[PDB]
């Protein structure tokens, strides 16, 4: 894994020692080359994981996420170029360094073979994200959003640290391979119940769960474009990755303990999709849609069936791409009109035609038009839940309908109608923004042709 | 209440100074080379070369190997009259029941 | 200088002599104080510090050439003369910056006196700066809260330093000062109102002269008497101010004072007290812009001696 | 900028601490002892009321 | 506590002579390299604090930082290895001296053992 | 510690009156300690005021303890399930409601019900499962 | 333990309570500190004499030496407090809070 | 204070601590504590203010009561055992009294009331000495007598310390009081593992000393004693405030910074002894310290507060005095996590 | 952090007064020298944990010599019994105890 890690680390000295003109160019070029290197990890032996070393391993679950992060870094730099132009060279380099540290931490989290190291790196991501949000946000609420994000995540995580240390003491090892191979069943005792809660709750917080999702809207709304992109695409997926990894330890109690979170996620998906219908801010609407899709992912993980896990992996990747693209599309309008109110900018299809097509494709993926990977994941999850209970179809179908409604309502309001007369600052879309949208869309559409890559280990 | 500079006007359009801005910077040369770097190293290299690399990635998932083994097993079992799939994953004798 | 030097036996008292004195020549605008101060410094063999201006710190730092107003001072005396009651708050910004400059100059003069033993002659000082502030407040140019901020800064800062031994006040009647201002012909100065000068004089005589006379003796000279610089120097030579702080001071207090004076930032620490008066409070964006501009100024990016642009060399081994 | 964050009603009146030092609360803190040295004193020569 | 009262421990000795039996830390150890990296970061921070050129000024000072950190790290690593080796030595000796407290367990193959199957339905 | 031994010794779900008395004694002791600390740190203007504050705090604590013990024991009897933590949860929520009544605030009552009931259920679970708040050093 | 040990330990307890319960003056609390030191001297001397710990008959004298050192420190602080406030009253040590 | 006298007094404080950490006789340990108090009192008042005198008086009174209680405990142990050696304490009442005295010296709640007041009254350098060096001797004595300590009392004091240090800091806008409360919380963390593993207490003490030295030296460099005064520092010396933000994050315990390792190892050691509720409550309560750390960071570096015009003069001049150890202190406080296994050297 | 500088440098800074059985001026014995010596010899090199139970007899004897709690209790019980018998009138102190005989030189 050092083939990827070491170059990512060298990205920092290059960025710091690069000329003021050339920071973005060098960062983008070398990040893209690193992403190209990451594509080698997609080749996964079916039976066994790629155990590169004692510290690091990759499987059919970690590989797609690593590729996603490496891909995301250059898109994040491209998106963040515009609003950081006025910033001084040192601050721009610090922002790029925060992004690079975040990528390094995420890669090590995904490839780490020990749960304690995974915890250290997974919590470590808070610092760069917190710094980004609270230093390069454009609103007074960036500080409160940072406090909420940090404290929600830490309150979830710390009991996880206690539980992991206890597991290390009892089983004797926190290496995932040994844990999987031995994996003695849990007993239905209050102590084991609370251990299950401690293990699950941190990832339940990271993956916005209904009742623990309040941090996500504030953080995504108040964060800069790059921070929103990472939070939606990758940081949420850390919870899913950990929950899929951690579920091995808690085999039997999961059936008994799943019902509260299963019900919360299933009803919350409807609740948040309905929330999206009446939201007045584009970023907030995108965030709530993210919440709903991650609720679908949570249901898939809790059910603990192979098809559900494959759907969860596919949905994680597809949603990361789609939500990042949606945030970037909203950010372009925000830069042009300097407001996140949906009503303020209208009829943008006439003014900016190609951005309208980008919006259409992003919304279609959001509403799971087949054969999109979004639909593949959602359909697999839906079938697994149908096996879990035939009555599940009602809520899932209602959620599908509400998702289509809110996605196309966003598209109609922002990109359709008569243009807002007074707004005169709309200017022809730059090649950079269209290139960012295309870089988002094309990999998602291409991944449909070969869907085994994003279908996870159980495939 | 304070001596603060007037809010800067909306950042000057890069088009005004350079009509073919391409974005990516104020200086036109860096704009062109940034666009070229992005387009080459993502579209031409990562998407096309990377997509080809994924498409022809060697089948270490053993799908064809599994299919060939299944064909052999099906032919043998049908020829010998043995059931196509045995109900017991592991041989009963080795198991010692309580 | 350092605590180690004092432990070794570097003592201020030995270097100081009868010549070692701080002489402050004060007076109203265009009172001729500069001429007498220069003559006194020359005759008594004492270093002369010209009156602190907006750009004194620029003179003492870096190239020594004055920096742009935005980077250093953000205040104009000409603006104060033309528009005394401007909403910009230029009056109190000027007054506070001038007090800061005079505090720095007093620190430098004390450092010179305590390091080399040579006396220093100053044109006005931190102790006399309140005269202009009181006149501004009386004339309505500045608000009461600005006066309170000035009082807080002076109270925190001025106490540390030792007052001057000899105070020389050159007294010129205000109408003659008006005629002098007309003769000099500076357009902005001509706008000075008679009441403002009268309040300057009132502050001096009613408050400064009595308070200074309490500590030591003050030599008050009329304009004709001031012209005879030799007689003034002789008067100074025959003063005996046994009362006052300096005879009380010993080597320990001198060590403390020299340590304070050497560290200019410590000298100016409380000039930046976090009192958010609109006149002197600078917003975050303007502050960032101005600080970036100051950093880009040649020779200011790095610590002195490490700026390659201005010709510094051997930085790698320096 | 207050002395305490989340101030209460009583604390709100309380001022923040001084930047350098606290003001000297010198108010008749020292009252010199007053003595009638004479007249009866042996050293007062009998008719001197020296108020010291 | 623990190793503090180990018999034969000379007071205020960083490395006992017994440690010399253990292999010395390799000068290319990743831990020592990280200590040198810490020294380099210390030099950079010193330059930043004194407002000197961060990466070019004071190469002698940065060299001294790196050398001091590596020099102390070598001995720190040696002592850490010695302490862990002492722990392992004592643990194995105690296991040997108390066979009853650490009994060998009969090894049963998974065929013999019965583990209940909980269906994921 | 004798009061804690008194509360523990009575079998759960039995002798509800004695259990309530033990809980009341524990609440009174805790209230007395809190009153002492309040009197020291925040001085009372008069001896009568100090007595009033002590009485108020002690009665609130004793009422909380008595309600908790009475409700928990009665629930254990009626449900007939002695070791269930839900009985302790019900007792704790009743204690929180009593605290809200004494403070004459609904919000205090509801927050106290939630937190105190959960804490009491956790305490019962610790009894059942042998959880150690303070662990003897064993390494 | 004989009853004299009881009385001396009771004296220490009383002095500790006195010191911890201030009233107005600081001198009284410094006197309670000195009383605690006297009680400690008496206890140590009684123990060392009853147990014939010969080389420990000097420990009370060192205890007294450091007790007097502490007393000197207390008085030197009280003098400054009185100078700055005019009284030794403890209520004037109120500038620092929390 | 003449610098020779100051050097002598500081050496006397350090020598008292060394006597505490070098003596096998209870009398000499108590003598070391007394010498520490005698030397420290003048040091706290090096700058003469009424606040300095008030802080010195409060400190003297509290430490004198602690010393008298410690001597009574020593005498009782002598009465019931006849031994002067620092070892297991053979009388439980003496052990309780000694624990109370040593906690009062360390400022462990419910004996914490003096720490914030003393810290606020004294200067930043005297505060650094008070909150880093003074902690060493009582912790050393507790480590030597850890076996005799009743775990319940020490753990109760530690938990109360954590809670109170977290709560009080939330309400503070004065940097010195904030540091005092954070010191209370971290000391509560250190004493929690004293019954279980002393090496963990030593490791936490070292990390805490490094972080507190870095923080106090940064504040001295910025000459800030209030949050607003620290707010201006971004205009003059941004690097200082950025490093302060990093050090604050380490103090909060956030991974991957070095502040994480002490909490991590304390939790591990407590869990090994079956302590699960106590570590969970301690870790959760640490979030409040994180909260006020983050508020300070927001004021100092993450957000740019309004400055004043006179700062333009300060831009021209440069800091005269250099604290040599500050960069290494920052690096150790923030970037030492990858080197935790080296916690067997002090072992 | 007990840096045993004394043991490292062979300096007896304070260990001479640590125990009552150590050398004392003019070889003046302690009131419990024998018990202290026995207890120290028993608990030497076996560690505190072991010594707390394997030398408990020695330590109890040392404590009894130091405080005389058991001896005082027995003497008090004997005196109480003697006083009760005197009250009952069934006991009479011997003349030598009453002072009617010259004690042995």
């Amino acid at each position: 894994m050092l083939k990827i890690i070491i170059p990512t680390t060298m990205l920092l000295p290059m960025t710091w020692m690069s000329k003021h003109n050339m920071i973005w160019i060098n960062a983008t070029v070398h990040s893209l080359l690193i992403s190209l290197i990451s594509l080698s990890l997609l080749n996964q032996l079916g039976e066994n994981s790629l155990n590169f070393s004692l510290t690091f391993f990759s499987d059919s679950l970690s590989a797609p996420l690593l590729v996603l992060t490496t891909w995301l870094l250059p898109l994040m730099l491209m998106a963040s170029q515009s609003h950081l132009s006025k910033e001084t060279t040192t601050r721009k380099k610090l922002y790029i360094t925060m992004l690079i540290l975040l990528q390094l931490f995420l890669i090590m989290t995904f490839t780490a073979t020990e749960l304690i190291l995974f915890y250290i790196l997974f919590e470590a991501t808070l610092v760069p994200t917190l710094i980004i949000i609270t230093r390069w946000g454009n609103q007074t609420e960036r500080l409160n959003a940072g406090l909420y994000f940090l404290f929600y995540t830490l309150a979830g995580s710390l009991p996880l640290l206690v539980a992991l240390v206890y597991i290390q003491n009892t089983t004797g090892s926190l290496n995932f391979l040994i844990i999987h191979y031995w994996s003695h069943p849990l007993s239905n005792s209050w102590s084991n119940i609370f251990m299950w809660l401690a293990c699950i709750m941190a990832f339940m917080v990271k993956m916005p769960l209904y009742g623990l999702h309040l941090w996500l809207p504030k953080a995504h709304v108040e964060a800069p474009i790059a921070g929103s992109m990472v939070l939606a695409a990758v940081l949420l997926k850390l919870g899913g990755y950990g929950m899929m990894r951690i579920t091995t330890i808690l085999n039997p109690l999961t059936n008994y303990m799943a019902y509260p979170f299963l019900m919360l996620s299933m009803w919350g998906m409807i609740m948040t999709s309905s929330i999206c219908l009446r939201q007045t801010d584009l970023k907030s609407l995108i965030a709530y849609s993210s919440v709903s899709h991650m609720a679908l992912v949570i249901v898939a993980i809790m059910i603990q069936t192979p098809w559900s896990f494959m759907g969860a992996t596919a949905l994680m990747i597809a949603h990361g791409l789609t939500s990042s693209m949606l945030f970037c599309l909203a950010n372009t309008n925000y830069e042009r009109v300097h407001s996140r109110t949906m009503i303020l900018a209208r009829g943008l299809q006439t003014l900016l035609p190609l951005m309208a097509t980008w919006w259409l494709m992003a919304s279609l993926t959001n509403l799971a038009l087949p054969p999109s990977i979004n639909l593949i994941g959602e359909l697999f999850i839906i079938t697994a839940s149908f096996s879990w209970s035939n009555i599940t179809i009602i809520l899932m179908g209602m959620n599908m309908m509400i998702t289509a409604l809110y996605s196309l309502y966003m598209l109609i309001t922002t990109q359709r109608g008569k243009y807002t007369h007074h707004i005169n600052n709309i200017k022809a879309s730059f090649t950079r923004e269209n290139a960012l949208m295309a870089l988002h869309i094309l990999p998602l559409l291409l991944l449909t042709l070969n869907p085994k890559m994003i279908l996870g280990p159980l495939y | 209440i304070r001596l603060q500079e007037d809010p800067d006007p909306e950042d000057e359009n890069l088009y005004e100074k350079n009509p073919d801005s391409h974005g990516y910077d104020k200086d036109p040369i860096v704009d062109l080379w940034n666009m070229r770097v992005v387009f080459f190293f993502g579209f031409s290299i990562v998407l096309v070369l990377g997509s080809t690399f994924v498409a022809y990635l060697p089948d270490y998932r053993m799908q064809e190997w599994a299919r060939r083994e299944a064909e052999r097993l099906v032919k043998y079992r049908e020829a010998n009259g043995l059931p196509l799939m045995e109900s017991n994953c592991f041989d009963p004798n080795k198991i010692q029941l309580p | 200088y350092g605590p180690l030097a004092f432990v070794l036996g570097e003592r201020t008292t030995r270097k100081l002599t009868e010549t070692s004195k701080v002489i402050t020549v004060d007076g109203n605008i265009c009172s001729g104080k500069g001429r007498l101060a220069r003559e006194i410094a020359e005759k008594l063999g004492l270093r002369h510090f010209p009156e602190a201006g907006i750009h004194y710190a620029d003179s003492t730092t870096g190239d020594g050439k004055p920096l742009d107003v935005q980077l250093s001072g953000n205040c104009s005396l000409e603006k104060f003369y033309d528009d005394p009651k401007s909403n910009d708050g230029n009056s109190y910004r000027l007054q506070s910056w001038l007090y800061a400059s005079r505090l720095l100059q007093y620190a430098d003069a004390l450092e010179h006196l305590l390091s080399t033993g040579q006396g220093v002659v100053l044109e006005r000082s931190i102790y006399s700066d309140f005269v202009f502030l009181e006149a501004m407040y009386r004339q309505g140019f500045i608000r009461k809260q600005c006066v309170e901020h000035y009082n807080e800064v002076k109270k925190v800062t001025a106490c540390e330093y030792l007052p001057p031994h000899v105070v020389v006040y050159v007294d010129v009647p205000v109408p003659e000062i008006q005629s002098r201002i007309q003769k000099k012909g500076n357009p902005h100065e001509m706008k000075i109102t008679a009441a403002y000068l009268q309040d300057i004089e009132n502050a001096y005589k009613k408050t400064f002269l009595p308070e200074m006379s309490e500590k030591c003796e003050v030599l008050q000279y009329s304009a004709r008497e001031a012209e005879d610089a030799e007689k003034v120097v002789e008067d100074i030579e025959y003063l005996k101010c046994d009362k006052g702080p300096w005879p009380d001071q010993d080597d320990r207090t001198f060590h403390r004072l020299r340590m304070l004076v050497q560290n200019k930032l410590e000298v100016l620490n409380y000039t930046t007290i976090p009192v958010y008066l609109p006149e002197i409070t600078i917003g975050a964006h303007q502050s960032d812009r101005v600080f970036q501009k100051f950093t880009e100024l040649p020779g200011r990016k790095y610590s002195p001696g490490y700026n390659e642009d201005v010709g510094d060399k051997w930085i790698w081994l320096k | 900028g207050g002395a305490v964050m989340y101030p209460t009603k009583e604390t709100a009146h309380w001022k923040p601490p001084p930047w350098n030092d606290v003001d000297p609360p010198k108010d008749t803190l020292v009252s010199n002892l007053t003595l009638n040295f004479g007249p009866q004193h042996p050293a007062a020569h009998g008719v001197l009321r020296l108020v010291m | 506590t623990m190793m503090s009262g180990r018999p034969g421990r000379v007071p205020l000795q960083f490395l006992p002579n017994e440690a010399r039996s253990l292999p010395p830390p390799k000068l290319t150890d990743p831990r020592l390299v990280y200590m040198g990296f810490l020294g380099y970061c210390s030099g950079l921070i010193d330059n930043a604090i004194r407002r000197r050129p961060v990466v070019s000024a004071g190469l002698h000072r940065q060299l001294l930082y790196v050398t001091s950190f590596v020099f102390f790290g070598y001995y720190l690593l040696k002592r850490q290895d010695y302490m862990y080796a002492l722990r392992d030595h004592d643990m194995f000796a105690y296991v040997k001296s108390h066979p009853e407290d650490f009994p060998e367990k009969d090894k049963k193959t998974y065929g013999e053992i019965l583990e209940e199957f909980h269906p994921v339905r | 510690k004798t009061l804690l031994h008194k509360y523990s010794d009575i079998p759960e779900g039995t002798e509800c009156h004695r259990k309530a008395y033990a809980s009341t004694s524990i609440g009174g002791a805790t209230g007395l300690i809190v009153s002492a600390y309040s009197i020291a740190l925040k001085p009372p203007a008069s001896f009568l005021e100090g007595v009033a504050r002590t009485g108020r705090y002690t009665f609130t604590s004793a009422a909380i303890g008595a309600i908790f013990g009475l409700t928990s024991c009665i629930s254990a009897q009626v449900r007939e399930k002695p070791d269930d933590p839900l009985n302790y949860f019900i007792g704790g929520c009743a204690g929180g409601l009593t605290l809200g009544a004494r403070t004459r605030s609904y919000g205090i009552g509801a927050a106290a019900c939630a937190y105190m009931g959960l804490t009491a259920a956790l305490v019962k679970m610790g009894q059942l499962e042998g959880w150690q708040v303070f662990a003897e050093p064993k390494v | 333990m004989p009853l004299v040990y009881m009385n001396i330990i009771m004296a220490f307890a009383i002095a500790l309570a006195g010191l911890l319960m201030y009233r107005s003056h600081l001198m009284s609390s410094l006197l309670c500190l000195e009383g605690m030191m006297l009680s400690l001297f008496i206890m140590s001397t009684l123990i060392i004499l009853n147990t014939h710990f010969t080389l420990a008959n000097m420990m009370p004298i060192i205890l007294l030496v450091f007790a007097a050192c502490e007393a000197a420190l207390g008085l030197s602080l009280l003098v400054m407090v009185s100078n700055t406030y005019g009284t030794d009253y403890v209520q004037n040590l109120n500038l620092l809070q929390c | 204070m003449n610098p020779i006298i100051y050097t002598t007094l500081i050496m006397t404080v350090m020598s008292g601590t060394m006597l505490v950490m070098i003596s096998s006789h209870w009398l000499l340990i108590w003598i070391g504590f007394e010498m520490n108090l005698l030397a420290m009192i003048p040091v706290l008042m090096k700058n003469f203010n009424p606040r300095a005198t008030e802080a010195a008086t409060k400190y003297f009174l509290t430490q004198a009561t602690a010393s008298m209680m410690l001597m009574m405990a020593i005498i009782i142990n002598l009465l019931y055992s006849g031994q002067w050696t620092i070892t297991k304490m053979f009388n439980p009442v003496a052990m309780t009294m000694m624990t109370m005295a040593l906690a009062m010296k360390l400022g462990l709640s419910p004996f914490h009331f003096w720490v914030p007041e003393v810290t606020q009254g004294i200067s930043l350098q005297a505060g650094l000495l008070l909150l880093t060096w003074q902690k060493l001797a009582p912790l050393s004595v507790l480590c030597q007598i850890s076996q005799s300590i009743n775990p319940n009392l020490m753990l109760t004091m530690a938990m109360l310390s954590i809670l109170i240090g977290g709560w009080g800091g939330l309400n503070q806008t004065q940097l010195r009081k904030i540091m005092a409360y954070s010191s209370i919380a971290h000391m509560g963390w250190m004493t929690a593992v004293l019954p279980y593993n002393t090496t963990m207490t030593i490791l936490n003490l070292l990390i805490y000393i490094t972080m507190t030295l870095a923080m106090f030296m940064l504040l001295i460099h910025s000459s800030a004693t209030t949050t607003l005064s620290l707010s201006h520092t971004w205009n003059k010396m941004p690097v200082i405030t950025s490093l302060m933000m990093v050090t604050l994050l380490s103090m909060g315990g956030l991974p991957p910074l070095s502040g994480f390792m002490p909490k991590w190892m304390i939790i591990q050691e407590m869990t090994k002894n079956e302590s699960i509720i106590m570590p969970t409550l301690m870790a959760m309560t640490a979030l409040l310290n994180l909260y006020f750390y983050m508020r300070l960071a927001y004021s100092s570096s993450l957000t740019m507060f309004p400055s004043t015009n006179n700062m333009k003069m300060k831009w021209q001049f440069e800091h005269t005095k250099q604290m040599k150890l500050l960069p290494t202190m920052i690096v150790l406080s923030t970037l030492v996590l990858p080197m935790t296994p080296a916690l067997s050297s002090l072992n | 952090p007990f840096f045993d500088v004394q043991k490292r440098l062979g300096l007896d800074l304070d260990r001479w007064m640590t125990i009552q059985s150590a050398e004392q001026p003019h070889k003046i014995p302690g009131r419990c020298h024998a018990f202290e010596k026995e207890w120290i010899e028993c608990a030497h090199g076996i560690g505190g944990i072991r010594a707390e139970k394997e030398c408990k007899i020695e330590f109890d004897d040392f404590v009894e010599c130091l405080l005389r709690q058991k001896t005082m209790k027995r003497l008090s019980a004997i005196k109480r019994q003697r006083d009760k018998l005197i009250k009952e009138g069934k006991y009479t102190p011997p003349p030598h105890h009453l002072g009617k005989e010259d004690p042995r030189p």
